[PDB]
RNA sequence: AGGUUGACCUCGGAUCAGGUAGGAGGACCCGCUGAACUUAAGCAUAUCAAUAAGCGGAGGAAAAGAAACCAACAGGGAUUGCCCUAGUAACGGCGAGUGAAGCGGCAACAGCUCAAAUUUGAAAGCUGGCUUCGGCCCGCGUUGUAAUUUGGAGAGGAUGCUUU
RNA sequence: UCGUGCCCCGUGUGGCGAAAGGGAAGCCGGUUAAUAUUCCGGCACCUGGAUGUGGGUUUUGCGCGGCAACGCAACUGAACGC
């Protein structure tokens, strides 16, 4: 199997044919559009992994985010409100740039369901992904036990409400006492401990 | 209303030249130029040329609108395309090696070469062109001429070798027709060919077929069209020879032998079968051939006009009453040579001719050998 | 006269179908401008023609209708006013065998491993 | 002014011959000559896989 | 290419939505077109307004 | 014929064959974004509040979910919810205030699928088209579609019984 | 006709936006309880299309006259330009 070699390959991403190999896919996908269809995966052993089959109903979009923080649309940045002691220069995202290309994929392509998506390269201004989208009107996939799932209504628009991986690790859905606060869902925890509850016989 | 703007209505309307009709169908030349002929869309002439367009000189060539919406709708278009596809695939087949592939894949091409029929199939253009057996039997003359004419033809890329012995079936097929039914009426001997008129369900059918000797393609004449005619052509004498069997109730096609047709049969390997007064005129007599004298048409008219015991020439080929000479049953002996057996009856062909066109024997002595022969007169002028 | 009942169309076929719609029109269209010029015992009557009316545009549609289901019962692609409506989500839902579809894994070892019928001793 | 696609392959074609290549895909770039070639196609032809 | 569909997306050919006894409604019985009748040779109908 | 004839790769066109998306509803649900009045004597930490407004996305429920868990015991054993833990551990200008989780009882219980292996004595897999419904084609796919394995194991052996 | 192609050209890019801007063409007389450059009568015009007749031109093939300004019922004119 070559995908092991491809792994331990990818691994090394200082090494210099990494390097070089990074250096002209960044130019090329930076001369291609922000979002384009690529043909096949550039990276089949991340895309095997994360789930993408060599099969009728899989397509693989590269998209390109503008990286960095993100910046409040008030007028001359600035707000007139109490002190914050912060700009707006210094704003967190509470996504990644990841699930922004995967809602852009998925915008782009509205007919499809997102699956999963992979870092492919970056640069200073840009992040680049390849997102793995599955046709669920296909019957390859319609009659395929392994991914049909996807064919039910209750998979639409995963990346647009945190159902992929990287919706998972911003919503802090783990196991464990360091992650109390959002396992079960955040906002339905604070109105659980929240609560008033009165029995009849209180 | 609102005024309207020139040249949208009117000749500009109603014509195209043939580079729009081209565009139009999305065709190429030769394609375009063999569904106009199949299709019978013809060349039309506006009365003022600049109307329909400005750039076209007096060899621009006008149809009709209304015919180039009609040729849009024929289904020989898309079998086009799947001719130019499965070409397409073969090539691939044939440029990766797998050869076994390519064949099977042209054996779908359905090749006149190797089929001996028209590459696309013409029957519903038959109908579409010919609403009545009539209409057919009149146009049974341009069809005879040029398919006779053809079967006497070399073998070239237009017309391939098979379908100019499916050519000569076709023609043989008619000939025995006639001969059964005695239909053929008049025979001339002109300087070009020789002339037959016969009467089938009361149409006059005159055709003209060349002499057999070494026929000339020159470079004045469109041969790739005229073997586009030629295909429709035999696409029409097919359905009209199975339309005559059967009202005669005879078996079509007829049977067929191959060993003989080899050994030069010709009109004689044919074997007609049931289905599950002038006409009698050389019914008493036998005849022998020599081999000077032209065989075809001279067992086609005596077949025809009653004669049931030709013999002739052993190298004329097979399928004679009788191949010796020295046959005492022989009556009457055609010969065209400037030592005579006795109780036999030696005349020229011409004889043939001018018996069967005055439905009367012609007396021997004038038609002797060696003899100068009367004026051979036109059957057709009164 | 001008009540026409529908046991009497469903006999019929389309030509004299089309013959009864345009007799029915017809009398409408004098009728209107009689109604337009005299009144009475008249109007029941126009009524009734608008009625028949619809009467047979409705067995026509349905026969003519039939027919078709009749001429597209064995074909993979039907026309789209033809085929079920249910709606948007049944449609677009999956069917009985590709949701009853297991893995092969799974079904040998529900082949040999079915849930038992059992019961236990008190 | 050829198209965005044309352009584009053709400068990468060049970007890669600008670069410094590592040794490990500059190997790729010495290849079988035309009779080694023909002569391994000619074996191995002998042995295509099975057609359906 | 033009289409050629597998199946027609319209089972039914609709009946002409305006018709003669559609478009003819009722003449006119006022005294305008009474008197049009005569000075004109001249009939006044109520027509439905989308038609020409 | 080789200045030719092709095989691929990438990128396009078509009212091409067949499909799908949008909007509504939004009480409940999953996210993003995000106040101020209020309470702190006033007030830039704080509180209101990780709330209101705004934006995106589902269903009859959603979400979560079969441990990179809790624990420190003689160990429990996916998720969710109720009671209790507990106004407790803990955080907090100049203090107003804030505030969980393990265990335990109960309601309900259900478990599994891939990637990383060579089928290599035979891509055994599949979309679509035409069918006489037997199949036959155009293709996808070896830059990997079936079977097998998923850590509870498994693969290879040995071995003798059971199962459909 | 190696029949399944070749040649020419560059200028870009769609829609909405004026009952006072630009713009093809209708006047008079009469007529109703109420409309009229809209109806009725008479007399016209514009735009587009097809195809005739007369007349014109042509055997010096695509008119003639006036020194000229130009005139006369006609009196060939594609691309590309002014």
């Amino acid at each position: 199997g070559a995908l092991k070699y491809l792994e331990e390959l990818s691994k090394k991403k200082q090494s210099d044919v990494v390097r070089f190999l990074l250096r002209v896919r960044c130019w090329e996908y930076r001369q291609l559009n922000v979002i384009h269809r690529a043909s096949r995966p550039s990276r089949p052993d991340k895309a095997r992994r994360l789930g993408y089959k060599a099969k009728q109903g899989y397509v693989i979009y590269r998209v390109r985010v503008r990286r960095g923080g993100r910046k409040r649309p008030v007028p001359k940045g600035a707000t007139y409100g109490k002190p914050t002691n912060q700009g707006v220069n210094q704003l967190k995202y509470q996504r990644s740039l990841r699930a922004t290309a995967e809602e852009r994929v998925g915008r782009r392509c509205s007919n499809l369901r997102v699956l999963n998506s992979y870092w492919v390269n970056q640069d200073s201004t840009y992040k680049y992904y390849e997102v793995i989208l599955v046709d669920p009107n296909h019957k390859a996939i319609r009659r395929d036990p392994r991914i049909n799932w996807i064919c039910n209504p209750v998979h639409k628009h995963r990346e647009c409400r945190g159902l992929t991986s990287t919706g998972k690790k911003s919503r802090g859905l783990n196991k464990g006492h360091r992650f109390n606060k959002t396992r079960a869902g955040r906002r339905k925890t604070w109105k659980r401990h929240n609560t008033l509850s009165l029995w009849r016989y209180r | 209303g609102k005024a309207k703007k020139k040249g949208k209505s009117g000749a500009a309307r109603n014509y195209m030249t043939r580079t729009q009709a081209v565009k139009k169908l999305q065709l190429s030349l030769p394609d375009f130029r063999k569904l106009c002929i199949w299709k019978g869309i013809y060349p039309r002439e506006p009365r003022d040329r600049r109307k329909v367009n400005k750039s076209a000189t007096a060899s621009t060539t006008f149809y009709y609108t209304k015919d180039i919406q009609y040729l849009l709708h024929e289904p020989l278009l898309q079998k086009f395309r799947e001719q130019k596809a499965l070409e397409k695939k073969i090539s691939r087949a044939l440029g990766r090696g797998d050869v076994s592939n390519a064949a099977r894949l042209e054996r779908n091409a359905n090749l006149p070469e190797k089929t001996g029929k028209p590459r696309y199939t013409l029957n519903h253009i038959i109908r579409e062109r010919y609403p009545t057996f009539q209409d057919a039997l009149r146009d049974l003359d341009d069809c005879l001429s040029m398919l006779f004419l053809f079967a006497n033809l070399p073998s070239t890329t237009a017309v391939p070798a098979k379908m100019i012995a499916r050519c000569e079936r076709l023609c043989h097929e008619f000939q025995h027709y006639l001969i059964v039914t005695h239909s053929l009426r008049k025979s001339f001997l002109s300087i070009k060919g020789i002339y037959y008129q016969a009467n089938i369900q009361g149409e006059d059918i005159l055709w003209l077929v060349p002499y057999k000797f070494n026929q000339r393609i020159v470079g004045d004449v469109d041969f790739r069209i005229m073997g586009t005619f030629v295909e429709f052509y035999m696409t029409l004498l097919g359905f009209v020879n199975y339309r005559l069997y059967t009202s005669i109730g005879l078996k079509y096609p007829p049977k067929f032998d191959q060993v003989k047709d080899d050994q030069g049969a010709e009109l004689a390997a044919f074997s007609l079968e049931g289905l599950n007064d002038p006409s009698q005129l050389f019914a008493n007599f036998t005849f022998f051939l020599s081999r000077e004298t032209p065989r075809q048409p001279l067992e086609f008219i005596l077949r025809a006009f009653g004669c049931k015991r030709i013999g002739w020439d052993a190298v004329l080929g097979e399928g004679a009453f009788t191949t010796d000479e020295s046959d005492p049953r022989i009556t009457h002996q055609i010969i065209d040579r400037p030592g005579r057996y006795p109780g036999r009856i030696y005349v020229q062909p011409q004889w043939v001719w001018d018996s069967i066109n005055d439905e009367e024997l012609k007396p021997p002595e004038l038609y002797a050998p060696g003899a100068q022969l009367p004026p051979h007169l036109s059957p057709f002028v009164k | 006269n001008g009540k026409v009942k529908a046991g009497q169309l469903w006999s019929k076929n389309k030509e004299e179908l089309t013959k009864i719609l345009g007799e029915l029109k017809t009398e409408l269209s004098q009728l209107r401008i009689q109604k337009i010029s005299s009144s009475g015992a008249k109007l029941n009557k126009i009524h009734d023609l608008r009625k028949s009316i619809a009467r047979v545009l409705t067995v026509i549609n349905a026969k003519q209708r039939a027919q078709l289901r009749l001429f597209y019962k064995n074909k993979k692609y039907l026309p789209l006013d033809l085929r079920p409506k249910l709606t948007r989500a049944l449609r677009r839902r999956l069917s009985k065998e590709d949701a009853s579809r297991v893995l092969e894994k799974t079904k040998k070892r529900l082949t040999h491993f079915p849930q038992r019928k059992y019961a236990v001793k008190a | 002014k050829w198209p965005e696609y044309i352009r584009l392959q053709r400068q990468k074609k060049i970007l890669r011959m600008r670069l410094k290549v590592p040794p490990a895909i500059a190997q790729f770039q010495y290849t079988l000559d035309k009779n080694l070639a023909a002569q391994a196609f000619k074996l191995l032809n002998k042995y295509r896989p099975e057609t359906k | 290419l033009s289409r050629a569909p597998k199946y027609p997306r319209k089972s039914i050919p609709h009946e002409p939505r305006l018709d003669e006894h559609k478009i003819i409604i009722h003449p006119l019985n006022t005294e305008g077109a009474l008197k049009k009748i005569e000075e004109q040779n001249t009939l006044v109908f109520i027509v439905d307004v989308k038609a020409n």
